[PDB]
């Protein structure tokens, strides 16, 4: 009678209540399947619910029972009414939590979910970066980099690419001065190891003067540190910088001719 | 045979009216339906709705022996029936000719190509080529950066320098900084510069400017002095005299 | 395709996105100058453009973006209502779109940070065309792939429904008329609807099929232009139920026909999009040959300036402008 | 059986290239010519020690002995003409060395 009173409630959609009843009837059927055919299966045609929604409800059943593959198949089945953005978001987040990156990517590629919110963009780029679609991720980032969302997008990309190790791929793209400036600002205050990594990035973009300034800063910093692995790496680094700076253009040569 | 005859007799309008009457109650051959509906869309000039029709069609192709034949139009690999779908649709896209539709279809198709790295290289190569054809050279470069296959890399580098010269945007290739590659690029450019005539362009001054870009005074001076050498060997005009003067000047 | 007086764009505008749809303001602006709008895949940009044709202070073209709005599914058609305002303390905006969702969405804006949205329901088959059917526009007529012509209100309610023989490709407002609408069918049937009484008045028959794009003459009512098969056709009222004049428009599948918003003899056509770096063919009447040809690497959108004989075609991240005769 | 001797004696005499003392401009010039030639031949041999039909290691990127080479090679100057390419190779060397440092 509680299910029945749902009909007595404010009906936003008869199809919603029909889908609830159909899901309950399917649960009844799978509780004890008797006979290979039933007139209860005739309920959706009796109450005139689209086969699109029928296949959808099948997908909802399968996803609830964690048959994600069959649920995705039923959802991606064509001639199906497109589902709503909230359940897009929950579906994709659950799939990523469960680790079904390929399935979530298939969902996104077929259904083509909407994205007009920073959260939507972050979720979609998360799926794409877990599935190695770095190029399209960066492209849509550039597209939707508003004056309000750009730094959030950058921070999210930095964290997630740090987690799954796409650094050399990322280093091979066209960029902008603001992006590199924000990168430098973020990485400058984030510890020594990030200092040597961004040193590597300077050298990768051929930034030798700045690399040497960072090296001077690190050497000045390491005058009270006493870790032996750090001492090994720092002696290596001192040999490195003595090798490099003397060959570079002459400004640092004049600075070396200057007393220290 | 009904839909086959609607194709044959050019009855495209009859086609869409048929398929619209059939689809919502007929949940078989839906991929084919989306197919030839997209065919009419490209025919009339709404190939983007055509692309979405193919996007929805790619989900189920397993049945309809007619459809299965289109997996047999792309044999040798079975990474995904979606992937043979992708190869066939890209083949028709190259037969007919919307490069940007190809571009986005591929940026999507990267998902179903999980294996056979030759396919990945060829697809990003095609991305590169279309980006250049429309001048989208920045993300042409970006697409190239994921090509490790050195043979395709050499083909792309040769066609790259060719189109860069044709369009006079070499300086961008230089404005891109890199690591450990000037050996490659100098090999390519000198291979071209020695092979071609000097009066088309001073690829020597080109490389000299690169030398300036790379702070290499030794090699720069040598390049400019040797170009003065070449001019003195070749031409004997007073304009040329000023030119070798400038050459030795810069050296 | 057509090739006669081929030339580069008189004006070229460099954008940050490829051009999906782009078109001017038809009429009724609160201030001088032409507003224009282009929608791509996730963004729609409205910008006011000034030409050295109009202004002497503006040299070449001064295009200044009024707004870029974040939309969802890619916009495939945009409906202007000729009632918008550019003057006073509040610029009125009430503009509709059809996106890659088969749905229609209405947006109202004031530059005062208020913008709300009315999504307008669809029907069977995609929305082929949609236009405001009032001289200021308050109601929209849409044609789709169900052979139904459905008139909607701003609230989203069926103002009307007309049963067509074949799915309608194009629906056209008569700015010179008053609730005079055309509905075009692929079979080649042109129907004039008097939306004031919902009584269908006159019909036209085209011998070239399929029929997808047409227009009234902007400075005349007896002249009706269209593109069918591969040729452009003009009918003269009230003496035709068949082509009065028919001359080749584009050898390939010509797509769009437009009439100059200041000429009753100059019109523009587009080739079949993309492919061969599609050409805009600007034609003058009594000339099978086009009086102007312009090149756009892809054929996307065709617009006429409100009172200049200026035609704009979009392309890859660019806009191209060509000026023509009276 | 002679390639191993090549490696052993080459990497050793690298240690004593440092003690070369030039008291003339032409002496140091010949020293520079030697350095550039030894760099060239060292590149050639390090490339060809994995012969095109009898590869020694499958795909392994071994740890470079620059951890021993650098403290002695850093004791001499180098002409930026080919010091550029040498120094660049040394750059990607130090990149892996430091990403796999102590």
């Amino acid at each position: 009678h509680a299910l029945l009173d749902v009909y007595l409630l404010e009906n936003a959609d008869e199809m919603s209540k029909h889908a609830i009843t159909i899901y309950f009837l399917l649960d009844i059927m799978y509780s004890f399947p008797d006979k290979p055919d039933s007139s209860i299966e005739s309920f959706p045609t009796a109450f005139f619910v689209p086969g699109s929604l029928i296949k959808l409800i099948q997908g909802f059943w399968l996803l609830d029972h964690n048959d994600y593959q069959n649920s995705v198949d039923c959802i991606l089945n064509p001639a199906s009414s497109r589902v709503m953005s909230w359940q897009h978001s929950q579906i994709i987040e659950n799939l990523l939590c469960h680790g079904d990156s390929r399935q979530a990517l298939r969902y996104l590629q077929v259904m083509k979910p909407v994205a007009t919110t920073s959260k939507e963009v972050k979720l979609h780029m998360t799926v794409l970066l877990a599935n190695r679609s770095i190029l399209e991720a960066w492209n849509l980032q550039r597209l939707h980099s508003s004056r309000l969302n750009v730094e959030e997008l950058l921070k999210h990309m930095y964290e997630m690419c740090q987690e799954m190790g796409l650094i050399e791929e990322l280093l091979k793209l066209t960029f902008t001065d603001f992006e590199q400036g924000y990168l430098h600002k973020f990485l400058q205050t984030t510890g020594v190891q990030n200092q040597e990594l961004l040193l590597v990035h300077h050298l990768q973009r051929a930034n030798y003067i700045s690399a040497l300034q960072l090296n001077q800063s690190l050497k000045t910093n390491h005058l009270n540190d006493c870790d032996r692995r750090l001492r090994e790496r720092s002696g290596a680094r001192n040999a490195i910088l003595d090798q490099y700076g003397k060959i570079l253009p002459r400004v640092q040569r004049t600075l070396a001719s200057e007393r220290a | 045979q009904f839909a086959e005859c609607l194709m044959r007799n050019c009855q495209y309008t009859q086609l869409q009216e048929y398929v619209r009457l059939l689809l919502p109650w007929c949940q078989v051959n839906v991929g084919s339906c989306h197919f030839m509906l997209a065919q009419c869309y490209l025919v009339a000039g709404e190939g983007h709705k055509a692309l979405d029709c193919f996007s929805q069609a790619a989900s189920e192709v397993e049945r309809e022996d007619f459809l299965e034949k289109l997996i047999r139009v792309e044999e040798g690999e079975s990474v995904s029936p979606r992937l043979q779908y992708y190869n066939r649709v890209l083949r028709l896209l190259e037969d007919v000719g919307l490069p940007e539709l190809v571009i986005q279809l591929a940026t999507i198709a990267i998902s179903e190509a999980s294996d056979d790295w030759r396919s990945q290289a060829a697809l990003r190569t095609r991305i590169f080529k279309h980006h250049l054809d429309m001048g989208h050279n920045s993300q042409a470069y970006d697409a190239l950066t994921q090509i490790p296959d050195t043979s395709r890399q050499l083909d792309c580098l040769r066609q790259l320098v060719v189109v860069l010269c044709e369009r006079s945007q070499l300086q961008d290739l230089v404005e891109f900084p890199y690591v450990n590659l000037h050996n490659e690029v100098v090999g390519i450019i000198e291979s071209r510069a020695r092979a071609v005539d000097l009066m088309t362009h001073n690829y020597y001054e080109l490389l000299y400017a690169f030398h300036i870009y790379r702070h290499n005074y030794r090699k720069a001076g040598t390049v400019m002095f040797e170009y003065g050498m070449r001019l003195g060997r070749e031409v004997r005009t007073l304009r040329g005299l000023q030119k070798q003067v400038n050459s030795y000047l810069a050296c | 395709m057509k090739q006669d007086s081929a030339s580069n764009a008189t004006y070229t505008v460099d954008c940050e996105d490829y051009v999906h749809v782009v078109e001017f303001n038809p009429f009724d602006s609160g201030e001088a100058g032409s507003l224009l709008a282009y929608g791509g895949i996730s963004y729609v940009v409205i910008a006011s453009c000034r030409f050295q044709e109009e202004d002497s202070t503006v040299e070449g073209i001064e295009f200044k973006t009024l707004k870029t709005f974040h939309h969802g599914e890619r916009v495939v058609a945009i409906a202007w209502s000729p009632e918008t305002r550019c003057d006073a303390l509040l610029p009125l905006l009430r503009f509709a779109t059809a996106a890659g969702d088969k749905k229609i969405r209405i947006f109202t804006s004031d530059f005062q940070d208020k913008n709300e949205y009315k999504v307008i329901e669809g029907h069977s088959g995609y929305i082929n065309d949609l236009v405001f059917c009032s001289p200021e526009g308050t109601d929209i007529a849409s044609v789709g792939d169900d052979h139904t012509c459905r008139i909607w209100d701003l609230d989203g309610k069926q103002i009307a429904m007309f049963i067509l023989r074949s799915p309608g490709m194009s629906v056209a407002w008569h700015p010179e008329g008053a609730f005079k609408l055309m509905v075009a069918e692929k079979t080649g049937t042109i129907r004039f609807y008097d939306l004031t009484t919902h009584q269908a008045i006159l019909s036209l028959e085209s011998v070239q099929v399929p029929l997808m794009s047409a227009d009234w003459c902007v400075r005349n009512t007896l002249r009706i232009g269209a593109v069918a098969g591969n040729d452009w056709i003009i009918w003269e009222m009230p003496r035709s139920s068949y082509p009065q004049d028919n001359k080749p428009a584009h050898a390939d599948r010509a797509r769009m026909f437009r009439w100059s918003k200041c000429n009753e003899n100059v019109f523009a056509t587009t080739g079949y999009p993309g492919k061969m770096k599609s050409q805009i063919a600007i034609h003058h009447l009594a000339h099978p040959q086009p009086i102007l040809i312009g090149t756009a690497p892809v054929g996307s959108g065709l617009s006429w300036h409100r009172r200049l004989p200026l035609c704009v075609v979009g392309g890859y991240r660019k806009l191209f402008f060509w000026l023509t005769e009276m | 059986g002679e390639l191993e001797k090549l490696h052993t004696k080459v990497m050793s005499l690298c240690k004593w290239v440092e003690l070369i003392q030039c008291y003339s401009a032409k002496g140091r010039l010949a020293q520079s010519e030697m350095a550039k030639r030894v760099a060239n031949i060292l590149r050639v041999v390090l490339s060809l020690q994995q012969p095109p039909e009898s590869m020694s290691d499958s795909s392994s990127e071994p740890r470079v002995p620059l951890r021993l080479l650098a403290p002695h090679i850093g004791r001499l100057p180098m002409p930026e003409d080919y010091a550029l390419e040498e120094l660049r190779g040394l750059t990607q060397s130090y990149l892996r060395e430091l990403i796999c440092g102590s």
